[PDB]
């Protein structure tokens, strides 16, 4: 919300540097998107930490197609090695959450998820502002980290486990790009 | 600090260095505590060397391993041949004394009064200057015992007989 | 209702560096080096001295003194670092013992010369860079709101360190401030190209310019 | 305005009173025109896509250099999109998703995204009777392409 | 208040230098140095237990130097066996934490996190855990300097000394 | 309160029998059975998940009868493959639970334990988790019933229905 | 108050000696002893479980005496296998617990650590848990005393009483 | 005063650039630079005479580099043969002299000493020797640069140029 | 004019003990001791330079001891190599110096000699040389101590330490 | 005051020609010649002592002419053994001295220097040293003339004489 | 003044015969004689050191008498070894000094030379140096007479008085 200043954290303050908030109604739409994108990109960022560490399940993701869990690439193409009969199960469940259980039309983002004594907001309102800002800030840092992880695989051809094994962390002197 | 326990008829308030040239009672009461603390240890240490240097021992078997008291040498070599299970008990019990039962818990009459109302061998039957005379005796007897036990420790490593 | 920075893009005076782009109202012209260059609008979101604690984390309105503090300390390092990227390749290197190892100071590639010299060479450089930053905080903590950016108390005016005299005119002192800031902004771009060419070529800049300003052996 | 009831010259049967039984959002006429126009616009670029792929304008080059799939290997029939890799089909549906929400948002039921008719990069604005005449020809050619696909995908 | 924290039962308000009644202006930072030195030494003491228990991660900390994590010693020479480009990455991040995230110019040690996130609303329970941080921090300052000095005197790390049973300093070969 | 606890979003106060208006006083008894049947069936669904994941206790359940823990089937015949002296220990210890300890005559539901030891302070947060126990208990009531029916109408356990690829009944 | 802190349903107050009417000034220490005897016996009987389940520390207790951790018996004489400096380290450390840190003369039983760190501020919830610390302590006192006499009368430890069929 | 100290008989006040009236405020440093350059070049001419008379210190400059004092060239490559750890000692000592002891920011050159420790109290005699120091500094400034270009244009030190009889210009000379 | 005679640049007045504010009456002796300790140590650092450069007197110091000037060590043990009949001749002559000729009870430090026989009439020029004698005296006190400490910390004299390349602190 | 500087004790003011009480306007140039003839002759008597004591400059005076410093005579023919390119370097440098640096037209005598670079600050001991420069100049003008007369009469230098014992006429 | 020039601290006005009031007008001669005897004796003491360090002039004192400088003994029999044509040269040049140049009838003592050519302007520094010349003259007067009787009572010069260790009384 604007009045308690939830997104405005102490390095930059109200960081709207290009002047996009000209209305209080267009802030609630943008914060509903920013918090939703941050919640998605945080689980996407924990994915690439688990996937590129090689931590996989044991067995077959698809025994009908013979696809083990270790056969899936740990990069940006691993989601689409999953069979679409199995990918339809992910979209159906995640779409059922988006319409019924955690309806994404709710622009507040509050879906009643309270883990009681770890957020006792009525006694500690400073913990409310600490956890509300840290949902946005971790979501903002993971939004740019997943654009980090996506484009670093595009411009190098290697995923994060392969480009770190090679030490390829400089776009200078390599055979890629015009630099 | 010119008329106290340390002021003596041969040297009244000697103090050559720059220690207590102010009205700091809290700095004097710390330094008076440690001088009485070093003295009460070095008094037992002067006897505790000369008992072992005379060859006197407890009647034997410091451990069940088969080590007598006479097998343990005297001087600085005593700490090397004491069994280490009993060397812990010496440090643990002295630490038990120095943490719990050696302090001015209930509040004594002076610095070094450790009678907590638990042990008292008199101290009421005195002339109230014999109290200060007996206190100034154990300060100066503790004074000479520090220079005493330092002489026995510097001349054991030197080898000079005393 | 509206953003505090959307109101600075509503006034939006004409610019000089980007004369087609209408610089925001927070560049008042009253600062040194104000050329109307803020296309992303960082001056509309001014920053405070966050290093002093939580009480200093919030920035005052219309105060770019800590953006200018970070601009000067980046540019002052970048000026010394252009020479440090160059001068081992020009004026030779330093000799080593068998303790530090011979050829320890001799890596003419400046980036892997960081990992070639002993750690005590870099620890003492970092601790001397640390010592003047302790001096900067003790100046910032003392002066507070009356602290001008880039002041480490070196030079002309009040009780600053001046072993060279350096008593400039009070209007020749403001062109020295402008000469410093324009060299700060230039050497920041120059030290980026020095760092990026040392990775792309693998050698120093004198071994890269000197091999390009010479004729090839088949052509001579 | 492109949402009037006067474009396609009329008239046809049901009026769909089942639409307002319990799903009353879909009973709005203004969305049914937005659906008919959008099914029309997708059908018209699909029969041209049927003509380009069946005339073997295959492409110059590879489609996937890693998988080794050239453009000449994908079929010309109705199994064309489902034979390209799913990592490539994802990028198609993702870019449609930016169109479907940000650039040409389908919540805007008018269908007018400010593009004009024939001229890219500056809109060719139609003014009067011919503006309303080109609107129904978009629908009428949109309807012929909708019935033309089911005629060309059953066999 | 701050000036009654750090004074627990067996010593009370313990200042043999007397700098509380002599320099009351310098206490508000000297508490912050004590709390920071404590918190640093508590993570340092816990680290020496983890290092000498041979809990290492896997693989190479520096594959260019061909330097495994297990190749790093578990004693004083451990942090200096890290290559200089790796040591610069730690100090750059720890300077980011100690100036921006947890700025050490903030002298009350209060950085928005509580004790496991929570504020201790009971004032006598908050003062008890504020003393427990100081006392464990003061005990760990002696523990880390007693682990650093006793390594460089006996010459062995905390694992090699314990493997060897070199616990008694009176029957070994040392001074005295 | 108590009557506003089985009303989540979609169906609301759903009862196609009229028994909230026929017997208004025979509700606290029926809610206590609904909560107890939910708590039993929730632990039984997680039980069938642990059994058919072959997490076993690595020993002998009855060495006198000579059967290991990895010898009882992971389906409907699990309690049947237990010796009657072991069932007598289960039925008698839970007699102390159902009568002497946390009883079933206590229709209020809360004995002393709360939600992970504590009490939920916010009443709207507390009434939310009370619907969650009811909904998850209601879903596991249908869940454990369809795990046993799909076993006895197949002849395979939950592990064997999945490993053999026999999932679709058509 | 500590007077109602130990009463539950199926016994209530239950004083066959009647020592709450007679000498009621000694209740404040007898509660502190029952809480102390309870807390020791609970830690003694969950330790009897992990001893006879062989969860040993896989090393040497005393390499100077060549005592592996598995060499110690898991029954009544396991406390006697600890050597001289071993039992001295326990007596030295718990003198710093029983007199200094959690001083056992403090009859409140309250040393500022709470129940897993928290102050149970609900007085009905807090009085329930202290009935549990007493009741589970009472049942462990009879538990740890029914385990010593089940070992010294049969000879075997608990791991050998169960791996014999010697229960009934 | 300082503006009358550089003028002597055959030229008097000599500035072709005319900066004595154009820049009258920059004179007070420009005198100090001329005096500093003169003092440096006078020691450089006398050193050049001493090096080429083969007056060596009879030892080893760098025994680690096996570098005797007589192994150093007596020309313009003299300090190019000093090892770099030896130039560091020269720069560190004259950092202490050029910044602290006799600081070059003192723009009158009047640090502590007189003329052989004497303060010349006669002002017409003191101005005479102040004129001599400037004039001998101006002569040695031309004298050291003509010495330096005569070596690099002949490839010979001043001892070798007077060994071969190479005083006559093979290039083109200019001398008094 | 003795309070300002040790005051120079960067330190200015330096008294961390604060004895100029505690004992203003004992300064006249304490200056005369610092000047005397400076004059003794200035003639001592020059002494170790002469001895370690092997400038000897070309003969026999004690022909009764068959002792040459070149047989005496050039380090801290050089005063011990002198026989005590010769060490008595040193103390007998400096008793005539320090009590009678230039008496050390004279707390001025001022005797009939000046600075190379010259009294300096300019007071700032005279105080410049008096500051130099104190400062070179102070630097030679720390010089003669760092020469005797670093000798016994290595066992070699200054001639043998420099010949072995033992300048850098390896062992310490 | 240059008018009593030449007059010393044992003869007082000495003028057998009477040219102090004759022309008084020619005195300040005749004093300037007597002082200049003195200073040239004093450096010549010292020069005859150094040459006849065989103190030479240890090298070749003219390696083109194969002249060592030991080959130059120590009598009156020493200046004539110098090559003609060496006598010109003496001629052109002392033109710079006699006309520009220490200009001989200056009849007062004091060019820039004093008694070892300093004024004597005292009118009765500076006049005493001005008396010494003239009197030691006068005894050296006769001394260099007597050194050159007996050089050409005997035909020997002052080292060949004192090796033969020629001390009586 | 000249009457306070001989006094020092450890004796003061040391007139044991009381002749400062017995012959007050004869002080000016006796001071001039004490200064004259001291100046001769200090040159005599330094001379005995240079003779007995065998610093010789490296040549012949008299080739007609075949007498090198090394052929002269260092001690008392050194002026006896000088030929009588050389002692006539010493008494002729020092008749010009003692009568004409620095006449010994001049009782003031200061001739045209100063202390190393310099007058001492400070009267407390000039009188101090005047006291040193008298005191070092007094110490060398008994010093040179203690070197003559160390040879005429021993028969041995100062060199091998130190070589043979014969300084033991
Ligand atoms: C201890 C060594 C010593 C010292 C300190 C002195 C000191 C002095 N000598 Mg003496 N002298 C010495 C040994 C010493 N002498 C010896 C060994 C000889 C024999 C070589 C002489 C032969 C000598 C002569 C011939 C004369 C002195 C004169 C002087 C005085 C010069 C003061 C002055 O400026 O006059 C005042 C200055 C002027 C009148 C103008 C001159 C400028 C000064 C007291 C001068 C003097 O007159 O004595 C009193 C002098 O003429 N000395
Ligand atoms: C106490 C008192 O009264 O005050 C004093 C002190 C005071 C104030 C300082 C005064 C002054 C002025 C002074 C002393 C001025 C002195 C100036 C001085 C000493 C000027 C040297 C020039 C030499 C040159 C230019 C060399 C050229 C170059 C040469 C010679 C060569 O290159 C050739 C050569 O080298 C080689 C190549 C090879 C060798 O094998 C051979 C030689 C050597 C031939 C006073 C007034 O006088 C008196």
């Amino acid at each position: 919300e604007l009045e308690d200043g939830i997104g405005a954290v102490a390095p930059l303050g109200y960081f709207d540097p290009l002047g996009y908030i000209k209305d209080e109604e267009t802030f609630i739409r943008y914060r509903a998107v920013e918090r939703k994108h941050g919640r998605v990109a945080m689980m996407a960022m924990l994915g690439t930490f688990v996937h590129n560490n090689g931590w996989t399940f044991d067995g077959y993701l698809s025994p009908s197609q013979g696809l083990k869990f270790s056969d899936i690439d740990s990069g940006i193409g691993g989601l689409f090695q999953v069979p679409p009969a199995g990918l339809a199960q992910i979209i159906l469940l995640c779409g059922f959450v988006e319409l019924a259980w955690w309806p994404a039309s709710n622009l507040s983002g509050d879906y009643g998820v309270r883990l009681g004594t770890l957020n006792d907001w009525e006694e500690q309102p400073a913990k409310y502002y600490r956890q509300k800002n840290a949902e946005l800030n971790n979501g903002r840092a993971a939004m740019m980290g997943i654009l980090g992880t996506f484009t670093h695989e595009v411009i190098t051809g290697q995923n994060f486990a392969e480009q770190a094994a090679a030490g390829h962390f400089s776009p200078f002197g390599d055979g890629q790009g015009f630099f | 600090f010119e008329n106290e326990l340390g002021a003596q008829p041969p040297l009244g308030f000697f103090d050559p260095l720059g220690l207590v040239e102010d009205g700091n009672q809290a700095k004097f009461d710390r330094l008076r505590y440690v001088e009485l603390k070093h003295g009460r240890i070095s008094m037992l240490a002067v006897v505790g060397y000369l008992i072992e240097k005379a060859g006197i021992r407890l009647p034997g078997n410091i451990s069940y391993d088969g080590t007598s008291f006479a097998d343990i040498p005297d001087g600085f070599a005593a700490l090397s041949k004491i069994p280490d299970a009993g060397l812990f008990q010496l440090f643990a019990f002295i630490g038990f004394l120095e943490v719990f039962v050696m302090k001015d818990i209930t509040g004594g009459e002076f610095v070094g009064d450790f009678r907590n109302g638990f042990i008292d061998f008199g101290w009421d039957s005195f002339d109230e200057e014999t109290k200060l005379k007996k206190r100034a005796i154990e300060l100066n007897q503790g004074r000479a015992a520090m220079m005493g036990i330092l002489a026995l420790m510097v001349h054991e490593k030197l080898g000079v007989s005393l | 209702g509206a953003s505090p920075s959307a109101d600075a893009w509503a006034n939006s005076i004409e610019s000089k560096a980007l004369p087609f782009a209408r610089a925001p109202a927070t560049l008042d012209g009253t600062m040194l080096g104000d050329f109307g260059f803020d296309p992303l609008g960082f001056s509309t979101v001014p920053v405070g001295p966050w290093f002093t604690g939580i009480e200093g984390r919030n920035g005052q309105i219309g105060n770019l003194n800590w953006y200018r503090e970070a601009e000067l300390i980046h540019g002052r390092i970048a000026q010394v670092a252009v020479v440090g990227f160059i001068a081992p390749g020009l004026f030779g290197t330093l000799p080593g013992n068998e303790w530090t190892g011979v050829d320890a100071y001799s890596n003419l590639n400046p980036l892997e010369a960081f990992s070639q010299v002993p750690g005590l060479a870099i620890l003492q450089i970092f601790l001397f860079m640390s010592y003047l930053e302790v001096r900067r905080i003790n100046i910032i903590k003392e002066e507070g709101e009356n602290y001008m950016p880039g002041d480490l108390r070196i030079g002309q005016g009040e009780g600053r360190w001046n072993p060279f005299g350096l008593d400039y005119s009070p209007e020749a002192y403001e062109e020295k401030r402008l000469q410093e800031l324009k060299h700060c902004r230039l050497a920041m771009i120059g030290v980026f190209g020095l760092w990026a060419q040392a990775q792309a070529s693998g050698v120093g800049v004198t071994e890269q310019i000197g091999a390009a300003l010479t004729t090839p052996d088949y052509y001579a | 305005e492109p949402l009037g009831l006067y474009d396609p010259l009329g008239w046809l049967d049901p009026e769909k009173d089942p639409a307002s039984k319990f799903a009353t959002f879909h009973a709005n006429f203004e969305r049914r025109r937005a659906v008919e126009r959008k099914h029309g616009r997708i059908a018209m670029v699909a029969v041209v896509g049927m003509l380009f792929h069946n005339a073997d304008i295959e492409f110059p080059g590879y489609l996937s250099k890693e998988l080794g799939i050239r453009f000449s290997d994908v079929p010309n029939g109705m199994n064309g999109l489902f034979s390209i890799p799913l990592a490539g089909l994802t990028q198609i549906v993702f870019a449609i998703g930016v169109m479907e929400l940000a650039i040409w948002p389908a919540s805007n039921y008018s269908g007018d995204y400010g593009t004009g008719y024939g001229r890219p990069f500056v809109p060719n604005v139609l003014e009067g009777d011919e503006l309303k005449y080109k609107l129904d020809m978009e629908i009428n050619q949109g309807r012929a392409a909708m019935m033309g696909i089911m005629g060309a995908l059953v066999g | 208040s701050e000036i009654e924290l750090g004074a627990t039962e067996p010593l009370g308000v313990f200042d043999p230098l007397g700098w509380l009644e002599t320099e009351p202006e310098a206490f508000e930072r000297r508490r912050a140095v004590e709390r920071k030195h404590g918190r640093v030494a508590m993570a340092a003491v816990v680290g020496t237990i983890v290092h000498n228990n041979h809990i290492v991660f896997d693989g190479y900390i520096s594959p260019s130097n061909n330097l495994k994590f297990s190749d790093i010693p578990t004693g004083i020479d451990g942090i200096f066996s890290v290559p200089t480009a790796g040591l610069a990455q730690i100090i750059a991040f720890l300077g980011f934490v100690e100036l921006a995230w947890l700025p050490a110019s903030q002298y009350d040690g209060d950085y928005g996190v509580g004790y496991f996130g929570n504020d201790i609303l009971d004032p006598e329970e908050k003062a008890r855990k504020l003393n427990a941080e100081l006392n464990n921090g003061r005990a760990a300052m002696m523990g880390i300097m007693g682990n650093m000095v006793a390594e460089k005197i006996t010459g062995q790390t905390m694992y090699e000394q314990y493997a060897a049973g070199h616990f008694n300093p009176f029957n070994d070969g040392e001074g005295f | 309160s108590e009557i506003e606890l089985g009303v989540t979003e979609p169906l609301g106060v759903y009862d196609p029998l009229g028994w909230l208006e026929s017997e208004p006083e025979a509700f606290e008894r029926r809610r206590a059975v609904e909560r107890k049947h939910g708590r039993v069936a929730m632990a039984a669904v997680v039980g069938t998940i642990v059994h058919n994941n072959h997490i076993v206790f690595d020993g002998y359940l009855s060495p006198s009868n000579n059967l290991k823990f990895s010898d009882i089937p992971t389906g409907v015949d699990g309690i049947r493959a237990i010796p009657t002296a072991g069932l007598a220990q289960i039925l008698a210890f839970f007699a102390l639970v159902e009568l002497a300890w946390m009883p079933a005559s206590k229709y209020d539901g809360d004995y002393g334990v709360g939600y992970f030891g504590t009490d939920i302070k916010d009443p709207e947060e507390k009434a939310r988790k009370l619907n969650v126990e009811l909904n998850n208990g209601r879903a596991a009531m249908m869940g454990i019933m369809g795990n046993m029916v799909a076993e006895v109408l197949t002849g395979q356990t939950m592990y064997e229905q999945y490993a053999s690829g026999h999932i679709s009944p058509f």
